[PDB]
RNA sequence: GCUGGGAAGGCCCGGCGGGGAAGGUGGCUCGGGGGCCCCCGAGUGUUACAGCCCCCCCGGCAGCAGCACUCGCCGAAUCCCGGGGCCGAGGGAGCGAGACCCGUCGCCGCGCUCUCCCCCCUCGGGGGGGCCGGGCCACCCCUCCCACGGCGCGACCGCU
RNA sequence: UGGGCCACUUUUGGUAAGCAGAACUGGCGCUGCGGGAUGAACCGAACGCCGGGUUAAGGCGCCCGAUGCCGACGCUCAUCAGACCCCAGAAAAGGUGUUGGUUGAUAUAGACAGCAGGACGGUGGCCAUGGAAGUCGGAAUCCGCUAAGGAGUGUGUAACAACUCACCUGCCGAAUCAACUAGCCCUGAAAAUGGAUGGCGCUGGAGCGUCGGGCCCAUACCCGGCCGUCGCCGGCAGUCGA
RNA sequence: ACGUCGCUUUUUGAUCCUUCGAUGUCGGCUCUUCCUAUCAUUGUGAAGCAGAAUUCACCAAGCGUUGGAUUGUUCACCCA
RNA sequence: GGUUGGCCUCGGAUAGCCGGUCCCCCGCCGGGGUCCGGUGCGGAGUGCCCUUCGUCCUGGGAAACGGGGCGCGGCCGGAG
């Protein structure tokens, strides 16, 4: 039933704690509750970390267990975990929440008069559409 | 806040819940707990069965009718909860006592509203799974509950009719992503507006 | 390795009350000039100071 | 001796000079204490075990802190202690994985208070000693020498319970 | 301690098909079908072959206890397997001393008439469990044949055939009569 | 600021290497897989079609208890700015004119004028550079004493 | 005033006692306040009337101020669970419940467990005898063939017989066995009105052990206002605008 | 058996905390309730349980546990 | 005396979910089996809807099969 593993090259969303929002990439498991962790093209640097605060993502980089930095950052690199990350719906979810959150008072006025268009628009096809669909005279 | 706070008690265990329901009486709110027979409680059936029978035996000698009264119902069992969590004594606990409305099942003022859920009394994740639980509806019925039944085929009879009426909504729902396809020339306009600002995926 | 000297000088607070104190605590605690909580003051280090810290 | 997060401290002392032996010999000694405060009145404890000295008698010409010198590198540290239980006196070996020695110190501090009721007073930490993982005894350190390790984390508990309090939605623990 | 992974595969047979709906198995042969669900164990169940069906269960971070349910549930598939394939079958012979214990079998072998036994005037009446049906064997006098699909079910008829079966107030090292369970096997002896 | 004059770490495929292995890469063998070609599991072991650890003949660059939030103790080796709350007790401070309309007063820290040039904005006003000689330290030369630590060379004393 | 009493520790008589009697210091008496749900004595702290800040001991699910931390690591399931000095209930002894630890032993020259074969000959060894044949007993405890077998581990017979073991061997293919030890839990664990971790309740903890960060408030501490007492045996007769 | 660990407050002691400007002091009769450390009855397990009878133990206090001679008796003893 | 926009509703699972679509059965709609998407829930309660200065000239878009009726009359649904 499980799709995403803990694994050496997992990458994981770290979702609080110091290093929240970022990527890393997971290099060596300890003690069932803590994970090696190494971030080197989102600035994290080597350090043990929680299960507790990782997400896990559907990216798996290949690399031994505990190699060193540069070859995490070759295989980050390569196959560029930024971008794909970037282009998932995940991120875009997450930039959304982001400037809805810095959206200021005068944006705010001109989402709701342009939802307010939207609405009526949209509301209108959809009268058209039950109107249409209820014109039904079939055995 | 100052509307009425509809929670659906399946699920939620009877304590955690009961403290949560107890505070916001106490802050002026007032509560609709529904469903109390969905209510659960930690432990093994025979476990609290036996905290109810022991509950039973404490009666006043001289009078039972002066003694404890031990109300069958699960929704008097889990108002009774919530009474031992509020100063019930003091003018301030009987109001709060007041704002607070309990039900056996969905009565038709609140089954066609939006139900609540409190996560923190949920025992999905306040119990480990490995655990076992009593149903409060089973508890009441076999410590002297008479309306298992009726009430049980009163909540099938009204999902019955929630079905239909979620049936309708996903019909509305499909009419509606056809209907944001169909006009889109003139939507995109808007669409992007909501976009920029983060609404809208 | 440079062993530094012994600090010759300290500063004591008095971190208990005045309720249920032995007399001689009570005594060096008077010659502390320690007569109340969170008082503080500053006391010379040598041999006769640091026994009669050790009382308090 | 309470707790935190503990440091190891390489202490150094001696007995005071005396018109008998004018240079006493160094002693030094690893101690696992939260502050270099703690670490020297450890110090004084064991060696007036160890050796007939006092903190009267002898002064301590160094006390630093060591640090790891690989707190990035996954190893395996095996621990012997002894400790005082309500009905005797044991000896104990456990083993534990770490990055820094100091934390799998407190790792055995919390285990032992854990799984034995003892407290650092009743504790006393004798051999820490960084273990190859096939000369590794314990099976719960063992089951992770393993170089394509992989398992998920399967009953994900929401731990944001109050974030919101009130809800339409109950929680999903799939991930 | 919690052990990381704990996993057991049972193989299942090329004329029995299994299907999973999360842990609830349906177990599909020549006999008929079985269903039974395992929500109360919280593992993982996989199909693995498309050519020899292997059916995989896989328990994660599992403590001493909870590894003990994953051969407790490759056990039961097992057990749908040979019900579905072959059968069970539970002989029970009746012994008694004096009184010869009297069985009837009422309407398709789901009602037990025991009449005599120990000569007592009371009729025992036993109702199998659904899907379990008993007959008087011809082979051997004095002995009984339940045949079902379900281990569960059928033993536990048998079982409470001998339960119904009891001697009261007197010494059973004695009084040995009853109708006891003899031999369990399955039916098509393949 | 200090520390092991921090420990680790980053980059320079670190280069000439030497060695150790295993939570074993490739390869090889065996056993189960996808149309004799591609995977999964178990053995061999030392780089291979990955990596890890130690010693280097030696490292170099940047950063430096890091603004990639790994792990400290601090401030004569520490200053600037901001926000919230509570408060306003007191009531003749003048040594001076001989007070006169109400002591804008003492201690403390500063600015300008009684010197003259300039410079920049502004229509007289505002903002800046100063304006001559001394020492002391920074840089170069060689130069004394003392303290502390280390190393070596003796001469004396004590101790085999 | 010359009745004292209580607590840590020392201590005598007594089976013991909320008993009787001493030593030391503190306390209650004479004393309020925060905490211990409650309480003369325990823990914190001693008090004029107030404002602000901060603490102690103790706490922070709800009663009830404060953890509504994405607190850390483990342990534990109780059909009488447990839950904080004094303190308000338990022991010896047990557990193949689970968790750690110590020591020893067996095993790819094949462990362990299962299923499957053999388990002999001198010899029904000697003395006991009514019958004691491997198995009521007293000493002995050997030998050969062996892969191995005790002149016997137990059931059984009046005695035999017949089963069974320890002993070897087949299959099976990789780790296994034993004795201790101590954490939590369980058994041990029975009283009278109905009832008490304070209650409700709590089991991804609101339990137990080890720890972190925040946070709550005492009449305590700090800053300030006001009252009074005490001290400075303080100042002012200089109203001396000259 | 020798030992050893407990529980109970239906015995008797020990003590003297409450009550001496007074808590009416034995027994019986009457009546209610509670406890279980169960005599019987329900359901069970064990035996040196063949049956009958009996003994040990478990869940268990729902229901019951009587009529008399002697004695003030509580106790005791006998008849039934 | 309070209060200072509304939410008009699937069932539920949690070692799993949600949505959509083509074939079979149920008298034209649901239930299955494929198949296709989504899943740190975006068909999202961290969400959605409504969104209030008022009018007058005055264009473009949306609409124009449109809005407002304490206007009447009828019908249907809802019984916990
Ligand atoms: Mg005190
Ligand atoms: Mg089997
Ligand atoms: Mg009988
Ligand atoms: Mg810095
Ligand atoms: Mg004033
Ligand atoms: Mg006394
Ligand atoms: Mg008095
Ligand atoms: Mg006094
Ligand atoms: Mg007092
Ligand atoms: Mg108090
Ligand atoms: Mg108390
Ligand atoms: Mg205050
Ligand atoms: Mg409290
Ligand atoms: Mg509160
Ligand atoms: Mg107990
Ligand atoms: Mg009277
Ligand atoms: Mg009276
Ligand atoms: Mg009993």
């Amino acid at each position: 039933v499980f799709r995403r593993f803990v694994e050496v090259g997992r990458v994981a969303y770290v979702s609080f704690g110091p290093h929240a929002g970022k990527l890393v990439a997971i290099v060596d498991v300890i003690d069932q509750n803590r994970a090696l962790v190494d971030g080197p093209c989102t600035q994290v640097r080597r350090q043990a970390m929680p299960f507790k605060c990782m997400q896990l993502t559907d990216f798996i980089l290949k690399f031994p267990h505990s190699a060193h930095q540069k070859y995490v950052r070759q295989a980050w690199q390569k196959a560029d975990i930024n971008t794909k990350w970037a282009a998932t719906r995940w991120a875009k979810k997450i930039e959304a929440r982001e400037r809805k959150a810095k959206m200021t008072d005068f944006d705010r006025f001109k989402v709701m008069k342009a939802k307010k268009m939207r609405n009526r628009i949209i509301k209108n096809e959809v009268k058209k559409l039950q109107k249409a669909a209820l014109l039904k005279a079939s055995p | 806040e100052v509307q009425v706070l509809v929670l659906d008690g399946r699920g939620h265990l009877l304590g955690r819940l009961a403290a949560i329901v107890a505070k916001q009486v106490l802050l002026g709110r007032k509560v609709v707990v529904v469903r109390c027979e969905g209510i659960n409680i930690s432990g093994n059936f025979y476990r609290n069965k036996l905290k109810y029978l022991a509950f039973l035996r404490k009666r006043m000698n001289t009078n039972p009718s002066r003694g404890p009264y031990h109300f069958r119902a699960p929704s008097r069992i889990f108002w009774r909860t919530v009474r031992g969590m509020l100063p019930h004594k003091t003018k301030r606990g009987q109001a709060a006592l007041d704002r607070l409305k309990v039900f056996d099942g969905i009565p038709p003022p609140y089954d066609k509203k939006k139900r609540m859920v409190v996560p923190a009394a949920l025992k999905v994740v306040r119990l480990k799974p490995t655990r076992k639980f009593a149903y409060l509806g089973r508890l009441a019925h076999e410590v002297g509950w008479k309306y298992q039944a009726v009430t049980a085929t009163l909540e099938e009879k009204r999902k019955e009719k929630a079905k239909i009426h979620y049936r309708k909504k996903k019909q509305l729902m499909r009419l509606r992503k056809q209907a944001e396809k169909n006009v889109e020339k003139k939507i995109d306009k808007y669409t992007e507006v909501l976009k920029t600002h983060g609404l809208l995926v | 390795f440079y062993v530094p000297a012994e600090p010759k000088l300290a500063f004591v607070i008095r971190i208990r009350g005045i309720n249920g104190v032995s007399p001689k605590v009570r005594k060096v605690l008077q010659l502390l000039r320690l007569r109340q909580i969170f008082n503080g003051t500053f006391v010379k280090l040598n041999k006769a100071s640091i026994n009669m810290l050790r009382i308090v | 001796k309470a707790s935190g997060t503990l440091r190891e401290y390489k202490v150094v002392g001696r007995c005071l000079p005396t018109p008998k032996c004018h240079t006493p010999p160094l002693y030094r000694m690893r101690i696992f204490a939260p502050n270099h405060v703690v670490a020297k009145s450890r110090f004084w404890y064991f060696v007036s075990q160890l050796k007939k000295m006092k903190k009267s008698s002898g002064e301590i010409v160094y006390c630093g802190q060591v640090f790891e010198k690989s707190p990035l590198r996954v190893k395996n540290f095996g621990i012997w202690l002894r400790y005082d239980s309500r009905s005797g006196t044991h000896n104990m070996y456990r083993e534990y994985r770490d990055l820094t020695t100091a934390g799998a110190v407190t790792q055995c501090y919390r285990d032992m208070g854990a799984r034995h009721r003892a407290r650092a007073h009743s504790i006393q930490i004798m051999k820490v000693e960084e273990i190859a993982a096939s000369k590794c005894r314990r099976p719960a350190v063992k089951q992770f020498h393993d170089s394509k390790i992989k398992f998920p984390l399967p009953h994900r508990v929401l731990r944001r319970q109050h974030k919101p309090r009130f809800t339409t939605k109950r929680p999903n623990t799939f991930f | 301690m919690k052990t990381i992974l704990s996993n057991q595969t049972v193989d299942i047979p090329e004329n029995v098909d299994i299907t999973l709906k999360g842990r609830t198995v349906i177990v599909k042969g020549p006999r008929g079908t079985l269903r039974r669900d395992f929500n109360h164990i919280n593992v993982e169940l996989s199909l693995l072959g498309k050519k020899k069906k292997r059916l995989r269960v896989d328990k994660w971070w599992g403590n001493r206890k909870e590894l003990a349910t994953v051969r407790t549930i490759c056990s039961h598939v097992q057990n749908m397997i040979k019900g579905v394939t072959l059968g069970f079958r539970y002989k029970m012979r009746s012994v008694y001393a004096h009184f010869p214990i009297n069985v009837v079998i009422q309407e398709n072998g789901s009602l037990v008439e025991i009449r005599n036994f120990l000569g007592e005037k009371y009729i025992r009446r036993v109702r199998m469990r659904p899907g379990v049906a008993c007959s008087v064997s011809q082979a051997q006098k004095d002995e009984l044949i339940l045949e079902g699909n379900d281990i569960e079910l059928v033993s536990n008829s048998a079982a409470l055939i001998q339960q119904a079966t009891t001697v009261k107030n007197k010494d059973i090292r004695k009084f040995l009569d009853g109708i006891y369970v003899s031999e369990k096997g399955t039916v098509q002896q393949a």
